[PDB]
């Protein structure tokens, strides 16, 4: 059993490179209580949790700050209430993966006024990710996600029963979020490599 | 992965 209504409740109950990585540090730890909401997933065994949130951690925190940001301009709002513009984002070298941001996640949400219970169902797929290496039972993992786009696309269809492919339209932004999830980590070990990063945090364990 | 696997976990003050 999968209600959206819990999926719902999870949301609503929950210099650059620095500003960056304490925002993501901070959203760290909310993520973790975030998905001890998402309904069984803390009946999976602890290691394959661990396997399930290092797998997907940043793709669940672009997710949320591209919703958030639908009603900035031009930017980006973090958890901490500072923004990331165009300028800082350069400066960071990260400004092309910006441009991505907004026309791919945020400015797509906008269009589509997509609201908090799918933006909670899509972030219960990407958790549920039956792909990451290690699950004891990839397919438990698998069953679960069934059971979250079931729910999803009822709801869908009973809120917005003139817009046939909004389900479908839903789930084609996780490619983007795919792609745009792989570059921001990307930058993210470069700033530690060279040593940019605050120190000692959970955000340090992640990468 | 020792901060992921405490956080997890129930039963914290
Ligand atoms: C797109 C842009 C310019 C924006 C900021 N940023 C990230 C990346 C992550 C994550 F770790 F998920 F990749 N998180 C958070 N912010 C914490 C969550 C929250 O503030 O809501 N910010 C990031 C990192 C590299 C390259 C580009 C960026």
């Amino acid at each position: 059993d999968m209600p959206v209504e819990r999926i719902l409740e999870a949301e609503l109950a929950v210099d650059p490179v620095t500003n960056i990585c304490q925002a993501a540090d901070k959203q760290l730890f909310t993520l973790v209580e975030w998905a001890k909401r998402i309904p069984h997933f803390s009946e999976l065994p602890l290691d394959d949790q661990v396997i399930l949130l290092r797998a997907g951690w940043n793709e669940l925190l672009i997710a949320s700050f591209s919703h958030r940001s639908i009603a900035v301009k031009d930017g980006i709002l973090l958890a901490t209430g500072l923004h990331v513009h165009r300028n800082s984002a350069h400066s960071a070298g990260v400004g092309a993966i910006f441009d991505r941001v907004l026309t791919e996640l945020v400015s797509k949400m906008r269009d589509m006024q997509m609201d908090k219970t799918e933006l909670g169902c899509l972030r219960a797929i990407v958790l549920f990710n039956p792909d990451s290496k290690g699950l004891s039972n990839p397919a438990e993992v698998e069953a679960l996600r069934e059971k979250v786009y079931a729910s999803l696309e009822a709801y869908c269809k009973h809120k917005y029963p003139e817009q046939p492919g909004r389900f479908a339209k839903l789930l084609l932004r996780l490619p983007a979020l795919r792609s745009i999830g792989l570059k921001c980590l990307e930058h993210l070990f470069f700033f530690k490599l060279i040593g940019d990063t605050p120190i000692d945090t959970f955000l340090m364990e992640m990468l | 992965h020792k901060i992921l696997h405490r956080l997890l976990q129930e039963g914290s003050p």
